[PDB]
């Protein structure tokens, strides 16, 4: 209980939420939360979203 | 003369043996707020209060403020 | 000053907030069948599953504040009306107003809406149960049962046409209707292998009650050839008819309403069913069958002692509170709760159209919103804790102080303290029982308000106290924010509707 | 007493700590049962406030 | 499981960069490869997890109006149940 | 830009418009109407003097004018009604509104500004309108917030915030308490304060949350609120350095709320309200040990004992709500007599409506007051910390009962039910409690007992019929079992949590002021000859009835009971501190160091020491202050609202020989009660023989004493 | 449109992440933000008061 800190206020949180180890694929811890009441991805108003790679390169090969 | 003193987790909201270093600010701005609330509550409920008469006063019983019995 | 505009904004917007509802119901179904191939969710971050959940719970939401509005309008009407019906004493003067219908939406099955007190309390249960259950039940759908998101918006379709219609045959359909949608997330939804028997003895049980009610509404129609749900005051029927309808109806509709000695099939699915939707059940769907023997007891005319039912009712109260004690798993232990609190509110319909009816309908609030935070506290336990057994749960304040706070605060609420809807019900129903039979009152209000309650006491002190030493490394944290404020919103309604307007209680 | 420890010096004194709720502070999820629900109580409230108080 | 996408658009997660270091030479021939990603998060300094953090005066501001509303609502309606334009406020107001 | 400037400039505008608004008021007194033919003359010189020389009141009339404007225009928004009185347009609106001045007829800003000033000014307030409108509430409010408050924001307030915080409450509702407890006692002042319309309890019934502070309120209020606030400054010192002390007192302060709330209630619903209150809160703070769930036994033994009194609190509720359809505890009051004639049809019996509901009220008072029979969650009850202990047993969980039938006398004393069982398991009760206190062992038990004796002497002195006895037996009661459990408690705490006194021994010197504390505190409480409790039982047994059947059984066990006080307090007393040391080595140890020779050193708290002095000193004077109001010959106290006069007091103004000489009796056998405790040997000791010589002695001299002061003089 | 705006704006995130991003929000996307979802509220409940309250009666008089 004492080590126990799902998040990083007390004991510091990394952004990759575990360490993998070899021999186990990287997955996401479950979190504490487990509330499916999500909405789709927000974006910025505005956001710019264009595809520049592709018209990059479509344009490069004219 | 009291237990001896454990750890106590940080992530658990519990209150063993918690100080606060404000807590003079927050006594200050707990009391008066909750004199302010129970100020107004009283002077809201004193408009419903009741109370005999003094020493040297006698209630007439043709006052209105007398009782009156139901008039079918 | 009453005037024309508030009843037509009365009808108009009860009339309305049905087809908003209809209407986002057919637009989500529309989008969910033709966004995809097969109806099951795409496990990614853009499936249709987030959008359909965010329609239903924000349709049901804001109609239910629509609803609120809707009912506060027709309280206004109703009071209004019986001033303009009472206060005119002239002879020539009579009340006739007639009222023209709009001409942008059509009335749903060619009914003209009538709405009554009881009803609109009923579909206020609905929404918020609705609700409750619905925020519960995200855990549970998964990628092959979404298509059940919808279930809690037909059930308030189901019961918005059951409580705005004059009609006996409609009246019936939409009772009946309800059996299809709950029998369906019981089976689909339900996580352990024993609800697939909790739903065939439910099914059973509560058709065989739908029997007898469909038995009694065959009585009355084949006699009366009417369907008005009216015309029944200028039919009388004989002694050997009346005594059949009320046996057949209430036996059919104690099938549904819990009443001794069926409650097997309750006790069954409660247990063996989703935590999310025994919030649903036992909130609501309980209590339909109460507002439909109100209504048919209420229209036809009985000339019969209600001795037998009386007893049945209080029979059932005291197997309840006396086998309150024995139960060590949560929810058994709410379940037989549920199954006192409604035989109490079924007690309170057994005198026709006496002044009982209004405890009964206060006492049908308190218990679905009383239900609702039980079951949702247990939901909580065994989400958190991998168990709502007693013997492997206990000491739940010393990790989760809020729990305990919560499974305290519903314990005292549960024991009727006074300046709560549940003491109010109570004083209304013990004080028309003193008068009826003294010694039945007391021995009711022993039975359930001391061996009941330390029965139901036992347990969950039992679990809020002692010391969590076993699985250190699997304890939790704490209720969210979402379960937090359910449990709040519970108790806060449980409090302040003792200050809604008196003219209807 | 005679060997009472001062709370600056005193090691397992705590100050206020814990986490109010099982929610993350950091959560990436755009969770709206919250909000939901605080748009449920505030609606409510404002309803008593605007229809039914006097 | 969760399917939500962590790496977010409409703000830059706080975060520290300097708790965590990984290793780039003097391994041996029996150490771990280290780890790629070594980011923590940061927390606003007086950030308390004990409460609610909240620091705006929406909710106030709305339930405040609201009040007043209620307030001169029933003025209004009081006016009108006794048949004129405004209160005719006594000389002398008695407990009751 | 400068604050100097705009302040200047402030002032300025300030001065100019108040000789403005005093030249316009002078000139509108003398042209009432034709003030408008010198404002607004035609003449373009004058018009432009009189707005140079009014612009502050003119630039004041516009922009109220705009205010308003805006302001008729938010209500037209907000409540889709009317216009702004008319349909003026804009422009016209504003001119004529800003032209007309006569707004300020009546207006001065230095009278204004002094109004707003002086509203706030307390030097105003005055005794005779705290005496018009009670401050009582305005206090009580203030602590049941705080305390509230301080439980849900226990992080903000820490140890130190949540104790401050409730003190400051505490005291300053103490403070108003004692001020109204002069003037409701002997000044014949009581009030009836309503809050509002709580809730519907019928089809058109509508209960108020009403209190009533009256005699009978007050006596019980002043008592656990003067114990309460003694108990809350002790409890920071008994719970010292453990890991909840804020749960504690806020358990505390919950409980003296309920109870005050109980006792001063205005209804039965609020009276029902207050009787669950209590009984949750002393459900908590016996349960306080929530780990443990040994002690959550206890809790729920406690919590079915609790429940049963409710159930029948409020079958007698629902009965009086039947026959009569009001629950106002006056209105019931003044008129059940009108239907003791009635009765009640139940099963197979014809009950007497009076005798059913005096039965379901005097089932509860039992329960409540852990009567014989109903008691045996009492003892349990220990499990409570001390100062929780103290609370429930001196004033507050075991006097609801007594409450409850002081509150409701002119409903029992038409009752035969109440006649027969109040003396009779009054008498049984305290001769029990009073000979098992007497043979206890443990300090807490002794003490439990001992307040189920003194229960029992109360509800036979109820069953007397004096009420101002039983209030004074309260008071006395539960002022001194209030110091003597803090007492005990630091004697425990001392002893490291051992509360038996086999295992305590020599501690006079260890806690010297818990010795004679200790002393003065059980003489007072065991009614000792030449104490102030020996008042209350003389003041019993001259009240005692003779006209019962039962008389000969109720007489012995009175009697029994009240020699019974001298036994425990003498074992308790001695035992705990000059009996031989039969402790631990390690407590003496422990505390005989040299190095904590100190003018600091002690083995209790000096605030804990200051709060057993100030209630023992306040106890006194309150007691004095009843004993004066009542037992005087000038008899001062307050109406009782009762019309039943029971003759007793006879026999306290102008007793007889017959009397006189009965009490003899029992004064003899208390006098040899304590020769036996005193000179009794039990073990060999040095002293054996010169024990039996003084004796002789004391006899002896005694004998020869008596003889000179009767005889020679 | 009270109910939706009040929802995606305040289900960003986590309380710090919604902070955060209010924080970085110009003042008047702070305002809108603010002001929305409490206008279209009241508005919907000022609305519904009107009905009930019969103020415009013509009899207002003495
Ligand atoms: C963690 C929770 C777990 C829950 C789940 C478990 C549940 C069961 C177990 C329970 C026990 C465990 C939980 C408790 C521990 C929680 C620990 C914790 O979280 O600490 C942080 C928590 C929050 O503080 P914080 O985190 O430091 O800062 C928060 C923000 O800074 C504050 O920001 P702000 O300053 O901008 O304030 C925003 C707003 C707060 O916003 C809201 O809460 C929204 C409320 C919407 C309405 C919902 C219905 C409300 C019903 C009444 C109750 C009001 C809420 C108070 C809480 C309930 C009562 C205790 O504040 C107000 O303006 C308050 C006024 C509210 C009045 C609204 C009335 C609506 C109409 C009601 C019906 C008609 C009434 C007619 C009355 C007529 C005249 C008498 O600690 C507290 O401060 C506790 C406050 C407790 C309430 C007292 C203060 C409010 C008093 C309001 C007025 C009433 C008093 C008398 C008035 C007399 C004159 C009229
Ligand atoms: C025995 C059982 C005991 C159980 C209980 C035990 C004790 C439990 C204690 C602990 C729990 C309770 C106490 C703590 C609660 C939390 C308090 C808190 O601070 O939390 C922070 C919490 C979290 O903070 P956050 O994460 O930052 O979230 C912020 C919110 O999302 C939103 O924040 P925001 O800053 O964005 O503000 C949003 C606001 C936005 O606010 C505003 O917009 C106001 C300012 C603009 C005014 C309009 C100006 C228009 C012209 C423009 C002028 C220039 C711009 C002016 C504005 C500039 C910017 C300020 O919008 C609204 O609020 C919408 C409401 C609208 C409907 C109602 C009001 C209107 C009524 C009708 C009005 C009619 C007249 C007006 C007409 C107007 C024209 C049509 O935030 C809140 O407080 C939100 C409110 C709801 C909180 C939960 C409440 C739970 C209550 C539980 C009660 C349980 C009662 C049980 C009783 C049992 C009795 C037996
Ligand atoms: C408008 C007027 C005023 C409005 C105010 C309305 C107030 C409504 C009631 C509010 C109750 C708040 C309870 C907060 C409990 C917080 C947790 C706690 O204390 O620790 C729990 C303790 C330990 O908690 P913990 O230390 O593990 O955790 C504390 C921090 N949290 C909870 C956030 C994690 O656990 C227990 O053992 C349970 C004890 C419950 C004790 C409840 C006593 C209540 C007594 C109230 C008396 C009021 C008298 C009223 C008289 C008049 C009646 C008409
Ligand atoms: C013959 C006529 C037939 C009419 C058929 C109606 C077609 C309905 C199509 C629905 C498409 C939904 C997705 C739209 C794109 C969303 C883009 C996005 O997320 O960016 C954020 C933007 C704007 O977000 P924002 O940040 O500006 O937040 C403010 C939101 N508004 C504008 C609503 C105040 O789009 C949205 O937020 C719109 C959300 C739409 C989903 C609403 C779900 C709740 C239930 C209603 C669903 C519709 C049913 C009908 C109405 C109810 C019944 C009357
Ligand atoms: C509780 C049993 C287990 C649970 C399943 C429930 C099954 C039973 C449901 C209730 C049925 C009604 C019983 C009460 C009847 C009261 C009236 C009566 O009969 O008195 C004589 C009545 C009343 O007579 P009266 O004396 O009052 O007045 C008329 C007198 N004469 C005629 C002389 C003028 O007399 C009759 O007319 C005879 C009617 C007999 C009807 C019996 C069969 C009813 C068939 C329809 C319901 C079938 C449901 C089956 C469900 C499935 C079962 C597995
Ligand atoms: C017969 C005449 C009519 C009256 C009838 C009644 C006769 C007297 C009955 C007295 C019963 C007293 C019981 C006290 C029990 C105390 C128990 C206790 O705490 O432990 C022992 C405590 C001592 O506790 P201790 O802790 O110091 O040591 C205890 C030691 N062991 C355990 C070994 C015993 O007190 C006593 O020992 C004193 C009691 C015994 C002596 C009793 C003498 C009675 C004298 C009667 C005089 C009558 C005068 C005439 C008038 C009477 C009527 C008006
Ligand atoms: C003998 C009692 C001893 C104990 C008293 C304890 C203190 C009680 C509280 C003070 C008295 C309050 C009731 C006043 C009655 C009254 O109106 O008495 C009347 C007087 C005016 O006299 P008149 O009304 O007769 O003209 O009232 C005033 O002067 C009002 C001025 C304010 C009085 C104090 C208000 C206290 C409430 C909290 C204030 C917080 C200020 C801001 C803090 C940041």
């Amino acid at each position: 209980l004492l080590k126990f800190d799902p998040f990083g206020f007390y004991s510091p949180k990394l952004l990759s939420e575990n360490r993998p180890e070899e021999a186990m694929p990287f997955y996401e811890d479950y979190p504490q939360n487990d509330s499916h009441w999500n909405l789709w991805e927000q974006f910025p108003e505005d956001f710019e979203d264009s595809n520049a790679e592709r018209e990059a390169i479509l344009k490069s090969n004219k | 003369g009291g237990f001896q003193k454990y750890p106590i987790p940080r992530y658990l909201h519990v209150g063993q043996w918690i100080v606060n270093k404000n807590w003079k600010w927050n006594t200050f701005h707990m009391f008066f707020p909750t004199a302010i609330l129970c100020f107004m509550v009283w002077r809201n409920s004193m408009i419903s209060t009741a109370k005999p008469p003094n020493y040297g006063e006698y209630v007439d019983p043709q006052s209105p403020v007398a009782p009156k019995a139901i008039k079918y | 000053m009453f005037n024309l505009n508030t009843i037509y904004l009365s009808r108009i917007f009860i009339e309305f907030n049905f087809y908003f509802l209809f209407f986002l119901f057919l637009i989500s179904s529309i989008i969910f069948y033709f966004s995809k191939i097969i109806s099951i969710q795409n496990l990614n971050q853009n499936s249709v599953f987030n959008f359909l959940k965010l329609a239903n719970i924000f349709g049901i939401l804001i109609s239910f504040f629509i609803h609120i509005i809707s009912f506060w309008f027709y309280c206004i009407y109703s009071y209004n009306l019986s001033l303009n019906i009472f206060s005119d004493i002239n002879l020539y003067n009579s009340n006739s107003i007639e009222l023209l219908n709009n001409s942008l939406l059509p009335n749903y099955f060619k009914s003209n809406i009538t709405i009554d007190f009881f009803g609109l309390i009923l579909l206020t249960l609905a929404y918020i149960v609705g609700f409750v259950s619905i925020l519960a039940l995200d855990t549970r759908l998964y990628w092959k049962n979404i298509k059940y998101i919808f279930s809690f918006t037909i059930f308030l379709l189901i019961v918005y046409v059951y409580v705005t219609v004059s009609n006996i045959l409609l009246f019936f359909m939409c009772y009946e209707l309800l059996l299809i949608p709950s029998f369906l997330i019981v089976y689909f939804v339900s996580p352990s292998r024993r609800a697939i028997q909790a739903s065939l003895y439910f099914v059973i049980w509560t058709q065989l009650g739908s029997l007898l009610v469909l038995i009694a509404i065959s009585y009355i129609i084949s006699i009366t050839n009417t369907y008005e749900f009216n015309d029944l005051k200028y039919f009388n029927f004989t002694n050997s008819e009346s005594t059949i309808i009320i046996f057949l109806i209430f036996l059919g509709f104690g099938f549904k309403a819990p009443i001794w000695p069926f409650h097997y099939w309750l006790t069954k699915t409660h247990v063996e069913a989703p935590s999310g939707f025994s919030i649903y059940l036992s909130g609501f769907l309980v209590k339909t069958a109460l507002y439909g023997f109100y209504k048919f007891n209420t229209s036809i005319f009985i000339d019969i002692d209600s001795s037998i039912f009386i007893a049945i009712c209080i029979m059932g109260v005291v197997d309840s509170s006396l086998k309150m004690w024995g139960q060590t798993d949560l929810k058994k232990l709410v379940a037989y709760g549920t199954i006192q609190e409604m035989n109490i509110i079924y007690l309170a319909f057994c005198w026709g159209d006496s002044c009982a009816i209004l405890g009964g309908i206060l006492f049908s609030a308190t218990h679905a919103f009383l239900s609702a935070l039980m079951f949702f506290l247990v939901d909580c336990i065994y989400r958190r804790y991998h168990t709502r057994s007693l013997v492997e749960v206990n000491g739940i304040l010393h990790i989760t102080p809020n729990l305990g706070l919560s499974i305290l605060f519903m314990l005292v609420f549960f024991s009727g303290i006074p300046g709560t809807i549940k003491f109010i019900s109570e004083f209304y129903i013990f004080s028309g029982l003193l008068e009826a039979s003294p010694f039945i009152c007391f021995i009711l209000m022993l039975v359930a308000n001391v061996l009941g309650l330390i029965g139901f006491s036992k347990s969950w002190f039992n679990a809020t106290f002692g010391m969590p030493k076993k699985n250190t490394k699997y304890l939790p944290m704490d209720l969210s924010f979402k379960e937090s404020y359910i449990i709040l919103y519970c108790f806060f309604f449980l409090f302040i509707f003792s200050y809604f307007s008196s003219i209807f209680f | 007493d005679a060997y009472y420890h001062d709370d600056t010096h005193e090691g397992l004194m705590n100050e206020p700590h814990g986490y109010l709720t099982m929610d993350d502070p950091m959560d990436l999820r755009p969770n709206y049962e919250k909000s939901a629900l605080e748009l449920l109580f505030l609606v409510s409230g404002g309803a008593i406030l605007a229809l039914m108080l006097g | 499981r969760q399917n939500f996408a962590k790496n977010i658009t409409t703000t830059d997660i706080p975060k520290d960069s300097h708790h965590f270091a990984a290793k780039r030479s003097g391994f041996t021939q029996t150490e771990q490869a280290p780890f790629a990603y070594n980011d923590v998060y940061q927390y606003p300094k007086d950030y308390k997890p004990w409460n609610y953090n909240y620091k705006g005066n929406g909710v106030l501001l709305a339930l405040f109006l609201g009040s007043a509303f209620s307030l001169v609502a029933y003025e209004r309606s009081y006016a009108s149940k006794t048949g004129r334009y405004q209160r005719k406020v006594q000389q002398n107001y008695y407990q009751i | 830009f400068n604050s100097i400037l705009f302040l200047l400039f402030f002032i300025v505008n300030l001065y100019w418009f108040n000789s403005g608004l005093i030249f316009f008021n002078s000139v509108y007194k003398i042209h009432h109407d034709a003030w408008t033919l010198i404002f607004q003359t035609d003449s373009i010189l004058n018009k432009l003097k009189i707005y140079f020389f009014l612009l502050p009141l003119y630039i004041s009339s516009f922009i109220h004018s705009i205010s308003t404007w805006y302001y008729n225009y938010i209500l037209n928004f907000l409540l889709f009604s009317e216009n702004l009185n008319t349909n003026t347009n804009f422009v016209d609106y504003i001119t004529y509104n800003t032209l007309l001045l006569s707004k300020f007829e009546d207006f001065n800003l230095f009278v204004y500004i002094k109004t707003l000033l002086i509203t706030f000014d307390i030097r105003q307030i005055n005794l005779d309108f705290l005496n018009e409108y009670p401050i009582i509430l305005l206090t009580g409010l203030l602590f049941l917030f705080t305390t509230i408050f301080s439980l849900i924001c226990l992080s903000y307030l820490g140890l130190y915030g949540v104790f401050i915080l409730n003190l400051a409450s505490i005291l300053l509702f103490w403070l108003s308490m004692l001020y109204y407890f002069n003037l409701i006692v002997s000044e014949n002042y009581y009030y009836y304060i309503s809050l509002g319309k709580w809730m519907y309890l019928s089809n058109g019934f509508r209960v108020s949350f009403d209190l009533l502070i009256d005699l009978t309120s007050i006596s019980f209020s002043f008592l656990t609120l003067t114990i309460g606030v003694f108990v809350y400054i002790y409890t920071f010192s008994y719970f010292r350095y453990e890991p909840l002390v804020e749960r504690l007192i806020l358990f505390l302060n919950s409980f003296m709320i309920s109870m005050i709330l109980l006792v001063s209630s205005g209804n039965f619903i609020v009276l029902f309200l207050g009787w669950e209150l209590i009984g949750l809160t002393s459900f908590f703070l016996i349960n306080f040990w929530s780990t443990r769930v040994g002690t959550l036994k206890a809790a729920f033994k406690a919590f079915s004992f609790n429940k049963l009194s409710d159930l029948f609190l409020f079958f007698a509720i629902l009965i009086i709500f039947s026959t009569t359809y009001n629950l106002d505890i006056l209105s019931f009051n003044n008129q059940i007599y009108l239907y003791e004639s009635y009765n009640i049809d139940m099963f197979y019996w014809s009950i007497n409506l009076i005798e059913i509901i005096s039965f379901f009220f005097i089932s509860c008072a039992f329960i409540k007051s852990a009567q014989f029979g109903a008691h045996i969650w009492l003892p349990d009850s220990m499990e409570a910390p001390v100062p929780a202990s103290a609370l429930i047993h001196s004033a507050t969980l075991v006097s609801a009962g007594i409450y409850l039938l002081l509150r409701l006398s002119p409903l029992f004393e038409l009752s035969k039910y109440a006649y027969f069982i109040l003396p009779l398991i009054g008498s049984v009760t305290a001769f029990y409690g009073g000979l098992v206190s007497a043979f206890q062992s443990d300090t807490k038990k002794t003490l439990a007992y001992s307040t189920i004796s003194h229960c029992g002497f109360l509800m036979v002195s109820y069953s007397t019929g004096v009420l101002e006895f039983v209030i004074l037996y309260l008071y006395v009661h539960g002022f001194f079992k209030a110091a003597t459990f803090l007492c005990v408690g630091n004697v425990n705490r001392f002893n490291r949590n051992i509360q038996d006194f086999k295992r305590m021994g020599g501690f006079y010197k260890y806690l010297p002021f818990e010795c004679l504390a200790s002393f003065v505190c059980m003489i007072n409480l065991s009614g000792l000859p030449l104490t102030l409790g020996f008042y209350i039982k003389h003041l019993l047994f001259i009240g005692l009835v003779e006209s019962y059947t039962l008389y000969p059984l109720i007489f012995s066990s009175l009697i029994l009971g009240a020699i019974a006080g001298v036994f425990y307090s003498y074992r308790l007393f001695y035992s705990i501190f000059f009996d031989t040391k039969k402790g631990k080595k390690a407590i003496y140890l422990q505390a005989s160091r040299i190095i904590l020779n100190s003018k600091f050193y002690s083995n209790t708290s000096l605030a804990s020491n200051l709060s057993i002095t100030f209630l023992v000193l306040i106890s006194y004077t309150v007691i004095l202050y009843l004993y004066c109001t009542t037992l005087n010959n000038y008899y001062s106290l307050s109406d009782l609202k009762s019309i039943y006069i029971n003759n007793a007091y006879s026999y306290f103004y102008k007793p007889d020989y017959n009397f006189l000489n009965a009490v003899s009796i029992l004064n003899w056998f208390v006098i040899i009660l304590l020769i036996s405790v005193i000179y009794l040997n039990w073990r060999w000791s040095y002293y054996y023989t010169k024990s039996i010589d003084s004796l002789s002695k004391f006899i002896l001299f005694s004998f020869f004493f008596f003889i000179f002061s009767k005889y020679i003089l | 449109v009270g109910s939706l705006s009040y929802i995606f704006y305040n289900s960003v995130g986590g309380k710090v992440i919604r902070d955060r991003i209010r924080a970085s929000r110009t003042k008047a996307q702070k305002v809108i933000v603010l002001a929305l979802a409490f206008v279209a509220n009241a508005a919907a409940l000022i609305i519904a008061r009107n009905a009930i309250t019969a103020h415009n009666f013509g009899w207002q008089a003495a």
